[PDB]
């Protein structure tokens, strides 16, 4: 929907990160079909600025009672920085369409009509097998 | 049955095209497609046949399989029977990133693979007469390829074949020489080692019998380096002298054996170097040449002290043959320039040049004596080698200093190529990477595999 | 011949020291070919010393006084950048083989030859 | 023989900085020079 569903108490981080990546994927594959759309890069920059600004609302209280999940924010910042770098390189090379391999090089998280995920790289695809991970330390996306 | 690679070019293409089945190649859509299959065949054959020259065409012996080739055929199937207009880019992109670059650890071999992948998407044109989708013409062009192979098909210079055939001929002659046919320690299978040592060190008793004081950091960081150099050198020299005095007394004297004496004796009878000597300093596998290099550096570092006590180490022409650890010397120059300028050490650069003295640098030192292979160096231009080109070419001298970042470099960025600076012909470890002015068409200078050696002997 | 083949000078002037020591070896060992060669030519051997693919540019004046094995003795002393092809054509002439290389290794060919008395030992190498 | 500068020492120092900035906002205030002053202590908790 058009309004944000920002309510990070209501969902575990495993679903927040996945929902943001799926919606990112479908929006960018609308974009490169339609237009180069620096609007989406500017939208990601302002959204990341919003998350970094809201991060100062939980950092000063810190240790409270029945309030944790500042970690759901910090596990979202990294994926947003990944999307920043992807859109910036697509801008630097000026890719025309979707079948261009500089897009299908990048990792894609589609949605199937049976509503379950299907992680799909270049041509190989797999399925999301719904293991509940909980909070864990993710990695910085180096080009290695 | 020995199950290996074919020993030649057109042999490899014949094995490849025998392993294909013709219903695979004979598709309806014909003309632009099977020529790419021939490009894959030539690329597989070339990358396999580079391995005969080591460390020239590759730095190690990388394992390339036929499963790699069949995977590549699967790729080109899903490309051409994929929809329209296959991008030549991502063929080599996925190919480097998954298949053939998944054997590679050094960066410069990746560069060489990048150059062949860029090149082969055109041929030595006179030897290449390609055809239409007729399969037996693809068979017959292989017989139109000559028997004997040429490195001009590959990119290597012509002195490669001279050195290779000299060494291979001596190998086969010694191997056919094989088909025709404690006392040794008391004999003289190891006497010329001791004899070369007694010639190296008979008039340098100060140079193996003096003691430098154990020192800490002085004022400028170039003094401490040379003092530690002196200390390590005299320590290794006296250690070698003890390890040879023991094995001298067990032969030409009256004593008995230990186990480490047997270790030194076993390694020196097999004419390799013991692990205790390689624990300190890496040298040549010849122990004789090892003692040579060691005593040479032993003379040298005392001369370095004598001309660096007065801070006159800026003016004189010096040579990097005589440094046990030259990059630590260059990083000592990094500290002295970063202290003399008044800027933090992380914000400098290292550029050398040939077309005159460094302007924007703090210090200028004349470094000469480098050796070069794979090309023929001239000021402002690299020239290709010839048939009668000698192997080891000396070089014009250089000016080296440390330059602050975001300043104007003496060479423009898109006219030069980075070359490793190894230590000897074995091509083991990298000191730095200097830029050399190319002037366009850099891919030839990639596929030559140009290098630069700090010295020899 | 075979022992000095497998290793078991102020008169020449246009050559290198590296070949001159082997010249001294050939002169002390086999003075017969030293007499028959006339090394002070500097006319035909100047031509032979400068050809590429110099296995077949033999001076044809001496083409009936020198055997096939003595040409390789000439090659080893003059120019060791030729010995592999020299041996190759020596063997190809003495045995009539059109190549020193073998055929490839199609296992579909060597299926039908074998038989169940003895098995088939496939030696491998790295990457095989 | 026994030194190290791998990825693990770096990953240690980064959490050693994250913990100090985790203390010095809920326990006080934030300013300029302390933010670059922290990383020296968060590096010398290992490297010393």
């Amino acid at each position: 929907s058009s309004q944000g569903a920002v309510d990070p108490s209501l969902f575990p981080s495993q679903i927040l990160c996945l929902a943001e990546q799926i919606k990112f994927t479908e929006d960018v594959e609308n974009a490169i079909k339609d237009h180069s759309l620096h609007q989406i890069e500017t939208q990601l920059v302002n959204k990341l600025e919003q998350y970094t600004n809201i991060d100062t609302s939980s950092e000063d209280p810190g240790n409270t009672e029945s309030g944790i999940l500042e970690l759901k924010l910090k596990a979202l910042i990294l994926d947003i920085i990944h999307n920043i770098d992807v859109v910036k390189q697509l801008n630097q090379i000026q890719v025309h369409t979707t079948e261009d391999w500089a897009w299908k090089k990048q990792l894609r998280f589609y949605m199937k009509s049976d509503h379950t995920c299907c992680v799909q790289m270049v041509d190989s695809e797999f399925q999301y097998t719904y293991e509940y991970q909980g909070n864990a330390s993710k990695l910085v996306y180096t080009p290695l | 049955i020995t199950y290996e690679s074919p020993p030649g070019l057109k042999k490899n293409l014949m094995r490849t095209y025998e392993s294909w089945t013709p219903e695979q190649i004979s598709k309806k859509d014909n003309t632009h497609r099977a020529h790419a299959l021939f490009s894959l065949a030539w690329f597989h054959a070339a990358c396999q046949e580079r391995r005969n020259y080591i460390p020239q065409g590759w730095t190690k012996f990388y394992e390339f399989s036929l499963s790699d080739l069949r995977a590549g055929y699967n790729i080109i199937d899903r490309l051409f029977d994929g929809a329209k207009d296959v991008q030549w880019e991502f063929v080599h992109g996925l190919l480097e990133n998954a298949i053939y670059g998944g054997r590679i650890d050094n960066y410069f071999d990746l560069r060489v693979l990048q150059s062949y992948l860029k090149q082969f998407f055109i041929f030595p044109y006179s030897v290449s007469l390609p055809q239409s989708c007729s399969i037996l013409d693809y068979r017959a062009v292989i017989e139109k390829i000559p028997e004997d192979d040429k490195p001009s098909f590959f990119g290597l210079p012509a002195n490669i074949a001279r050195s290779s055939q000299r060494m291979i001929s001596s190998q086969v002659i010694s191997q056919l020489r094989i088909l025709g046919r404690d006392r040794e320690i008391w004999s003289n299978e190891l006497s010329p080692v001791l004899n070369l040592w007694k010639k190296l060190n008979q008039n340098s008793n100060l140079i193996h019998q003096k003691v430098p004081p154990p020192n800490d950091r002085q004022g400028s960081p170039i003094l401490s380096f040379i003092i530690l150099e002196q200390f390590n050198a005299i320590r290794l020299v006296q250690s070698v002298h003890q390890s040879l005095a023991a094995l001298s007394k067990v032969i030409r004297g009256t004593t008995l054996l230990s186990s480490e004496v047997q270790k030194l004796a076993s390694a020196l009878l097999n004419q390799k170097c013991p692990l205790a000597w390689q624990s300190k300093w890496e040298g040549p596998e010849d122990p004789l040449q090892y003692l040579r290099g060691l005593v040479a550096r032993a003379l040298a570092i005392q001369n370095w002290v004598d001309k660096a006590e007065k801070q006159a180490l800026l003016s004189e022409t010096l040579d990097l043959s005589e440094l046990f650890h030259p990059d630590t010397f260059l990083n000592a120059l990094r500290q002295e320039t970063a202290r003399a300028v008044g800027r933090s050490v992380d914000s400098l650069k290292f550029v050398a040049s040939w077309k005159g003295r460094l302007q924007e640098a703090k210090l200028q030192i004349k470094i000469s004596g480098l050796l070069l292979e794979g090309c023929s160096f001239d000021g402002n231009q690299l020239s290709e080698n010839q048939l009668d080109s000698p192997s080891v070419s000396s070089v014009l001298p250089c000016f080296m200093g440390w330059i602050p970042q975001d300043a104007c470099g003496p060479y423009s960025p898109d006219e030069c190529i980075s070359l490793p600076v190894y230590t000897s012909a074995e091509r083991d470890r990298v000191v730095t990477n200097i830029d050399v002015p190319c002037g366009g068409n850099q891919d030839q200078w990639i596929q030559c595999g140009a290098a630069l050696f700090l010295k020899n002997q | 011949e075979w022992d000095t083949f497998t290793g078991v000078d102020q008169l020449p002037s246009w050559i290198d020291q590296e070949r001159s020591w082997a010249v001294a070896t050939l002169k002390i060992a086999l003075p017969s070919l030293y007499q028959t060669l006339c090394f002070e030519d500097a006319a035909l051997w100047r031509t032979y010393y400068n050809n590429s693919m110099c296995e077949q540019e033999f001076p044809s004046i001496l083409a009936k006084k020198v055997s096939l094995f003595q040409q390789i003795l000439v090659v080893q002393v003059l120019r060791p950048d030729r010995l592999q092809s020299a041996m190759a054509l020596f063997a190809c002439k003495t045995l009539g083989l059109k190549e020193v290389s073998p055929l490839p290794l199609n296992l579909k060919r060597l299926y039908k030859e074998t038989l169940e008395i003895e098995p088939i030992l496939i030696i491998i190498s790295p990457g095989a | 023989q026994h030194y190290d500068w791998g990825l693990r020492a770096l990953k240690t120092v980064l959490r050693g900085s994250g913990n100090l900035l985790r203390q010095l906002n809920k326990s006080g205030t934030t300013q300029n020079a302390n933010e670059s002053h922290i990383v020296v202590q968060a590096l010398r908790l290992n490297t010393m």
